[PDB]
C-alpha cells in the first residue's frame, strides 16, 4: 500500500505517498529482531480516523474515535473506540505478516 | 450516520482483536499436544477461556447492530454469527450444568473400559484396547463380550447424562427461534439474502432422505456381497434375506467395512497395490514424505508451503517424555502460521494421509486474505471434502508410478481395479448408511417424535430398514448406542460425514472435466493438469463468505447434491457386483432376528 496514490488502511489512516513522490521504498524482514516470544505490542497504528490522511502529515492524537452520533467522552463503549492498534509479532507468524 | 457504518467500523476492530486472542489460544493448545506439562494444561484453559469469553463479551454489542438496516450481505455473515448468544440464553443453572454434562460424559468415554470376561484382572480401555482388539477379532462371543458389556456400563449410565443434553441443548434452540436443537445443526446449510440460491434448513431433511434413495440398488448389492463371503462361517445365525450381526461390523460401532477387506478380497489371486515395500526400498523418511506431496499441489498451480510450515512439523513422538497425540489433524492458528501434528511411520496410508492433512492447510491458504470471521468453510462437509479429493488422486497407479512408487510394468486391469473399488466402497458406501441412520435417529430423537421409551425401540427398528443390521442381543430404553459413539458424545456435527461423500465425489468429476481426463473415474488423475486447479482455486478462496449452493456451481455447476457422480465412479464396481449376486438374494428382510426363530 505504500507508493503514490494509494489506498488501505496503513495508507490512508497511516502514511500516503503523494502522488508525485519522487523517492524510493525499502523494506527488510524484522523478524529476527523485533518479533520476540510473547509478542511486542510497542509497535502500533491508527485503525480509525474521521478522514484519509493527507500527504505527508502524521497525526499521533489519541483521541477516542467516534463511528456514530454517541457521545464519548474518551470513555469506551458503544459507538466508541480506541484507534490505536498494537501490532502482533512473534516468530512463529507467517511470512507475509511478518514485521 | 446509517448503522452500515458503525456496523462495518465494529467488524473491522473485531477480526483485528479477534486475531490476536484466537492466535494465541490456538498457540496454547498446540504446545499442549506436542508436549504434555503442567505449563501447557494450564494455558490451553487460560487462553481458552480468555478467547471463549471474547465471544461473550462481542456478542453483547453485536446484537445492537440489527439486520434489517445492513444490505451488504458479506457485512450480515459477519454479524450472523456475532449476533449468537450461545450459552448465555440458557438459564445461569442450565448455562453452568451443560458443560459438567459435557465434561461428565466425555470424560466417561475415555475413562471407559470393559475388562476381560475370561481374564477379570486384565481391563482394557476402549481406545485403543477396544478399538484394536475388534478389528482384528474374527471370534463370535470374543467379538460379543467387549460389543455387549461396552454399552451395559456405558449406554446404560449415560442414559440419565444424555436425557440432560437433550433437555439442556433444546432450550438453547428455543431461545434462539429455532424450531428444536436438531434444526441448530442443519443452520450450517442455512442460505438467506440471495435470490434464487435461498437453501431452507427444513429441506435438507428431504436433500438426504431423496439422495440415499439413490445409494440403496449400490448399497443392497455391497451388502448382499459381504454377507454371502461371512455366511459359510455362521449360516444359523446369518441369513440370505436377513441382516448381518451387529458386532461383526469389523468394529466397534461399524462405522467402516474397510477392516473386512482382507475376507472380502474378490480375487486373491493377484498382487495389491503398496506403497510399503516400495518406500522401504527407496528409504525414503517423514522429512521426503511431505516434501513429495508439496510438489502435488504445484503441479494443479496451487502455491507451495512456506518455509515455517515444514520447519514446525512434528514428524514423530520423542518417546514418552515429550508425547503428542498421534491422530492426524491439521491445525489453522492464524497470522500465516500452519502446522500439522502427526506420528509418521512408513506405510501407504500415512503417504495417502498425508495429501488429506495436507489438503487442509493448502485449504487454509486460499480463504486466509478473509476477515477472520470470514475464514471457515462453506459448510461442515467441506473441510474433509477437499482433502479427500486429493488422496484419492494419490491411491490411482498412475500417480504412484509418477513419482516411481509402482513399478512402471504394473499390469493395471480389471482384476485389479475391481479389487481396489471394493476397498474404497467399504470405507465410502459403509459409512452411508451408517451416517443416515444415526444421524437421522437424533434428529428425530431432538424433535420429539420419538418418545424416551422407544429410543431404543426405534434405534434397531430403523437399523434393519436403513443400513440392514440387528442386534445380538436384544436391548431395552435403557441402552443408549450413540451415548458411547465419540462425536455423539463431544457434541459434534455428525451429518457432515454424509456430505462430504457427495461433495467430495462431484468435485472428483468436475476436476476430471477440466483436465480432459478419459475412461473411468477412477483413473483420473489431476497432476500435471494446470487447469483443473484454476477452477477449484476460485472456490477455495471463497470460504463461508459466499452462500455454499453458489460457490458449488461455480464447480460442478449445480445448485444442490446429487449422487449422479456416486453411481458413475462406483458403476464398474456396480456391474460386476450385479453379476456376483445373481446367485444370492439382493437386498435384507426387516422381519428378521437372530434371536427371533
Amino acid at each position: 500500500q505504500i507508493a503514490p496514490g494509494q489506498t488501505g488502511k496503513i495508507a490512508d489512516y497511516n502514511y500516503k505517498l503523494p502522488d508525485d513522490f519522487t523517492g524510493c521504498v525499502i523494506a527488510w524482514n524484522s523478524n529476527n529482531l523485533d518479533s520476540k516470544v510473547g509478542g511486542n505490542y510497542n509497535y502500533r497504528y491508527r485503525l480509525f480516523r474521521k478522514s484519509n490522511l493527507k500527504p505527508f502529515e502524521r497525526d499521533i492524537s489519541t483521541e477516542i474515535y467516534q463511528a456514530g452520533s454517541t457521545p464519548c467522552n474518551g470513555v469506551q463503549g458503544f459507538n466508541c473506540y480506541f484507534p490505536l492498534q498494537s501490532y502482533g509479532f512473534q516468530p512463529t507468524n507467517g511470512v507475509g505478516y511478518q514485521p | 450516520s446509517t448503522i452500515e457504518e458503525q456496523a462495518k467500523t465494529f467488524l473491522d476492530k473485531f477480526n483485528h482483536e479477534a486475531e490476536d486472542l484466537f492466535y494465541q489460544s490456538s498457540l496454547a493448545s498446540w504446545n499442549y499436544n506436542t508436549n504434555i506439562t503442567e505449563e501447557n494444561v494450564q494455558n490451553m484453559n487460560n487462553a481458552g477461556d480468555k478467547w471463549s469469553a471474547f465471544l461473550k463479551e462481542q456478542s453483547t454489542l453485536a446484537q445492537m447492530y440489527p439486520l434489517q438496516e445492513i444490505q451488504n450481505l458479506t457485512v450480515k455473515l459477519q454479524l450472523q454469527a456475532l449476533q449468537q448468544n450461545g450459552s448465555s440464553v440458557l438459564s445461569e443453572d442450565k448455562s453452568k450444568r451443560l458443560n459438567t454434562i459435557l465434561n461428565t460424559m466425555s470424560t466417561i468415554y475415555s475413562t471407559g473400559k470393559v475388562c476381560n470376561p475370561d481374564n477379570p484382572q486384565e481391563c482394557l480401555l476402549l481406545e485403543p484396547g477396544l478399538n484394536e482388539i475388534m478389528a482384528n477379532s474374527l471370534d463370535y462371543n470374543e467379538r460379543l463380550w467387549a460389543w455387549e458389556s461396552w454399552r451395559s456400563e456405558v449406554g446404560k449410565q449415560l442414559r440419565p447424562l444424555y436425557e440432560e443434553y437433550v433437555v439442556l441443548k433444546n432450550e438453547m434452540a428455543r431461545a434462539n427461534h429455532y424450531e428444536d436443537y436438531g434444526d441448530y445443526w442443519r443452520g450450517d446449510y442455512e442460505v438467506n439474502g440471495v435470490d434464487g440460491y435461498d437453501y431452507s434448513r427444513g429441506q435438507l431433511i428431504e436433500d438426504v432422505e431423496h439422495t440415499f434413495e439413490e445409494i440403496k440398488p449400490l448399497y443392497e448389492h455391497l451388502h448382499a456381497y459381504v454377507r454371502a463371503k461371512l455366511m459359510n462361517a455362521y449360516p444359523s445365525y446369518i441369513s440370505p434375506i436377513g441382516c448381518l450381526p451387529a458386532h461383526l461390523l469389523g468394529d466397534m460401532w461399524g462405522r467402516f467395512w474397510t477392516n473386512l477387506y482382507s475376507l472380502t478380497v474378490p480375487f486373491g489371486q493377484k498382487p495389491n497395490i503398496d506403497v510399503t515395500d516400495a518406500m522401504v526400498d527407496q528409504a525414503w523418511d517423514a522429512q521426503r514424505i511431505f516434501k513429495e506431496a508439496e510438489k502435488f499441489f504445484v503441479s494443479v498451480g496451487l502455491p507451495n508451503m512456506t518455509q515455517g510450515f515444514w520447519e514446525n512439523s512434528m514428524l514423530t513422538d520423542p518417546g514418552n517424555v515429550q508425547k503428542a497425540v498421534c491422530h492426524p489433524t491439521a491445525w489453522d492458528l492464524g497470522k500465516g502460521d500452519f502446522r500439522i501434528l502427526m506420528c509418521t511411520k512408513v506405510t501407504m496410508d500415512d503417504f495417502l494421509t498425508a495429501h488429506h492433512e495436507m489438503g487442509h492447510i493448502q485449504y487454509d491458504m486460499a480463504y486466509a486474505a478473509q476477515p477472520f470471521l470470514l475464514r471457515n468453510g462453506a459448510n461442515e462437509g467441506f473441510h474433509e471434502a477437499v482433502g479427500e479429493i486429493m488422496s484419492l488422486s494419490a491411491a490411482t497407479p498412475k500417480h504412484l508410478k509418477s513419482i516411481g512408487l509402482l513399478s512402471p510394468d504394473f499390469q493395471e486391469d480389471n482384476e485389479t481395479e475391481i479389487n481396489f473399488l471394493l476397498k474404497q466402497a467399504l470405507t465410502i458406501v459403509g459409512t452411508l448408511p451408517f451416517t443416515y441412520m444415526l444421524e437421522k435417529w437424533r434428529w428425530m430423537v431432538f424433535k420429539g417424535e420419538i418418545p424416551k421409551d422407544q429410543w431404543m425401540k426405534k434405534w434397531w427398528e430403523m437399523k434393519r430398514e436403513i443400513v440392514g443390521v440387528v442386534e445380538p442381543v436384544p436391548h431395552d430404553e435403557t441402552y443408549c448406542d450413540p451415548a458411547s459413539l465419540f462425536h455423539v458424545s463431544n457434541d459434534y456435527s455428525f451429518i457432515r460425514y454424509y456430505t462430504r461423500t457427495l461433495y467430495q465425489f462431484q468435485f472428483q468429476e468436475a476436476l476430471c472435466q477440466a483436465a480432459k481426463h478419459e475412461g473411468p473415474l477412477h483413473k483420473c488423475d489431476i497432476s500435471n493438469s494446470t487447469e483443473a486447479g484454476q477452477k477449484l482455486f476460485n472456490m477455495l478462496r471463497l470460504g463461508k463468505s459466499e452462500p455454499w449452493t453458489l460457490a458449488l456451481e461455480n464447480v460442478v455447476g449445480a445448485k444442490n447434491m446429487n449422487v449422479r457422480p456416486l453411481l458413475n465412479y462406483f458403476e464398474p464396481l456396480f456391474t460386476w457386483l450385479k453379476d456376483q449376486n445373481k446367485n444370492s438374494f439382493v437386498g435384507w428382510s426387516t422381519d428378521w432376528s437372530p434371536y427371533a426363530d
